[PDB]
């Protein structure tokens, strides 16, 4: 019913082991790129 | 055409005063004027606001938008307080929607 | 559409910032972070969870009486 | 050199590189970007499916059976669009829900195309569910399909003209090949307008207040939180492709053709669920029809139904409490939309029924009145 059966798990591995290195640099990029935003500082200075 | 007091109205205001607690914007520094829904009459009404005021807005919005941004709020101690809470935009608003509905009812007849 | 230069007039205030180069991308993930999730989570459980467990109590006790209902029951037929 | 004056990139970058957007917009708002990869992802995919399948009430299933044994790779690119198909609808429905609470159906336009987005894919979807001739395919064509034969005076003509016949059978089959292959290219079209009337605003945010204050850059930050968001809806798409083929196919659409057999409890597919069991409630055949199309035909009243002077949920305890009934409301109706018409069931059923209408039509309306009432606005 279903021959492809132990392919798609080794697959399936690589999948996580891989999502496992892309999945947190993929995040750091973002944060890397968002630090500029998440650190800004703010002042109101009026007459 | 006056007196009265109330141990009610005091629920009343504490019931009102603990939704304000509840909605939360005060976290943000937000005031209740710095939230209403921008329509026609609104924008209008913002328009007509003096330097003062209309920049004290935008900068308490860019305050609450940039603390959005990072999911946080004001140390306690910085909530706008209900009842320090300054209807602002209310009588601009108010005279905005009379003169609107004063043409409607002109357009009437 | 618009653009930046012609969104809306600001007067007087002041953002300072860093390079990304010169700063941490997750400073105190942990230390500040947890608190933080804690915090927005208590903010909105009141909100979000009870209509949940209200489904979760019907959908349990739904199904408890569709078996013993239908299934398990032929209950007494007795002479 | 230069994006903006290129009658082409110009496109290009005020669309994904200096649009103006809100600094604070939300993980909710990464859905659009993934409706627009499920898309792309469905449409390659189920291109190189038609490289392999054929047509004909005959060898339908069996060229399906083809792909996923014969047909290098077939398997891993037919799951791909079966559960691409189901994160499709996972998204819609996110997208919806954050338009529901952050109060960005107050766009009416952009509002308006996107139920029109979503007819046109459910549309989309159930053409394609068909194509394999299985037992649900085929008992679930032949359910959906009678819903036209409720409409009084031509009902009847307008089903049998849609099924080319007196039934479910062969001119059918090949009609929903081609309307299946079209739609999608008929929904790109739609979303190119969508994005439209879209940047005529800009986005929305959490606050429902104006972000002209504080905008930023489409390009460094969306295009990253898009990237990220993207890998993360490749992740489920994966593990399900990869690890659960079958979990949300139901096993009886591996069984070929039986116009003469119904199976004893036909169940469908998952996103259909909830309003499975709104039509189900009620006990007519007229009444039914009409409840299950108002269960989504909704949507486009919703907007005349704002009653609160603030736009977001943000700050709207209330309507939070009742937002979240609804969610919790449409579960039920899923869990009873998968179960046997029987005791318990049905009346669960029909007061699910109700509330998710008493809720939008009168509930929702009349917290926002109140918030409003509470705020001295
Ligand atoms: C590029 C346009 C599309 C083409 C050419 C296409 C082609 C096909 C073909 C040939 C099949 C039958 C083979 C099979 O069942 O695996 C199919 C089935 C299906 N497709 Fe599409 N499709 C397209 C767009 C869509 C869209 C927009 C959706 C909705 C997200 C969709 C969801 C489905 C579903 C649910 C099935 C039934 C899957 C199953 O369980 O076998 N496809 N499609
Ligand atoms: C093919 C289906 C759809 C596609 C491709 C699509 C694509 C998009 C994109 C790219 C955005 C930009 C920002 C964001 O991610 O929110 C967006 C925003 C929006 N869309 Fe859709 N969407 C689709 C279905 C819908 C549906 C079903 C509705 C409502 C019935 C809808 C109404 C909206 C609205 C109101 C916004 C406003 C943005 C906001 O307020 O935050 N769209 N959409
Ligand atoms: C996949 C599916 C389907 C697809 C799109 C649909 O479109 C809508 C989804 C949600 C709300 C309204 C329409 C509905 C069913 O197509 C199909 O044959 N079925 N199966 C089915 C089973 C029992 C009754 C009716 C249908 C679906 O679930």
């Amino acid at each position: 019913a279903e021959p492809e059966h132990d392919h798609r798990k080794r697959m399936g591995l690589k999948m996580l082991l891989m999502m496992g290195l892309l999945l947190p640099l993929v995040y750091a990029m973002k944060r890397h790129k968002w630090s500029v935003l998440k650190s800004r500082k703010l002042a109101y200075r009026p007459p | 055409g006056r007196p009265a007091v109330s141990a009610s109205s005091r629920w009343l205001e504490g019931i009102r005063k603990w939704y304000y607690n509840a909605a939360g914007f005060n976290k943000l520094g937000l005031m209740r004027d710095d939230t209403i829904h921008e329509n026609d009459d609104v924008k209008e009404a913002i328009r007509r606001l003096p330097e003062n005021l209309y920049d004290d807005r935008v900068f308490r919005i860019k305050r609450a938008l940039d603390l959005s941004m990072r999911q946080q709020i004001l140390p306690k101690e910085q909530w706008t307080k209900y009842e320090e809470d300054k209807s602002y935009l209310e009588p601009y608003l108010k005279e905005v929607i009379r003169e609107r509905k004063e043409r409607e009812e002109w357009a009437k007849k | 559409g618009r653009q930046f230069g012609h969104l809306t007039r600001v007067r007087h205030v002041i953002t300072y910032s860093l390079s990304p180069f010169e700063q941490r991308a997750f400073p105190h993930y942990f230390s500040k972070g947890i608190p933080n999730v804690l915090r927005r989570t208590r903010a909105c459980i009141l909100r979000v969870a009870p209509p949940f467990v209200a489904f979760y109590l019907v959908y349990t006790w739904g199904t408890q009486e569709f078996e013993k209902s239908k299934r398990k029951n032929p209950a007494a037929y007795e002479n | 050199n230069i994006r903006k004056s290129h009658p082409l990139m110009k496109i290009v970058n005020n669309a994904f590189i200096d649009l103006p957007a809100p600094s604070n917009i939300s993980s909710w708002w990464n859905f659009g970007s993934l409706l627009g990869i499920c898309l792309i992802l469905q449409i390659l995919t189920g291109l190189f499916l038609a490289m392999h399948y054929t047509s004909d009430t005959t060898t339908a299933f069996s060229s399906v059976t083809h792909i996923c044994r014969d047909v290098n790779y077939g398997w891993i690119i037919r799951y791909m669009h079966a559960n691409g198909a189901s994160m499709f609808f996972i998204c819609l429905y996110m997208h919806v829900g954050r338009g529901l609470y952050y109060g960005s159906y107050t766009f009416l336009e952009t509002w308006n195309i996107g139920v029109i987005l979503l007819l046109t894919v459910m549309a989309t979807a159930f053409m394609g569910y068909v194509l394999p001739w299985g037992q649900m395919s085929f008992w679930g064509a032949t359910v959906i399909t009678n819903l036209l034969s409720a409409i009084p005076y031509i009902g009847t003509n307008l089903v049998e003209w849609i099924w080319g016949g007196f039934s479910v059978d062969k001119a059918t089959l090949t009609r929903f090949f081609a309307f299946h292959f079209i739609l999608p290219f008929i929904i790109m079209a739609i979303a190119m307008v969508h994005l439209l009337f879209l940047h005529e605003t800009g986005s929305n945010n959490p606050t429902g207040i104006s972000s002209d204050v504080d905008k930023i850059p489409f390009h460094p930050y969306y295009t990253i939180k898009d990237i990220l968001g993207a890998l993360l809806l490749i992740l489920a798409l994966m593990l399900l492709v990869l690890f659960a083929p079958d979990l949300l196919g139901d096993p009886d659409n591996y069984t070929p053709a039986n116009p003469l057999n119904t199976p004893p409890h036909i169940k469908p597919e998952w996103y259909f669920l909830f309003a499975y069991a709104i039509l189900r409630s009620i006990p007519n055949k007229l009444g039914g029809v009409l409840a299950l199309a108002f269960s989504i035909l909704i949507l486009a009243l919703i907007p005349l139904l704002h009653t609160s002077k603030q736009r977001s949920m943000m700050f709207r305890p209330l309507s939070q409490c009742l937002f979240w009934a609804l969610v919790a409301d449409l579960l039920t109706l899923t869990w009873i939309g998968g179960q046997p018409v029987e005791h318990p069931y049905i009346t669960i059923g029909q007061l699910a029924s109700v509330l998710y209408f008493l809720l939008i039509l009168v509930l929702m309306p009349t917290a926002g009145t109140i918030e409003n009432k509470l705020l001295k606005w």
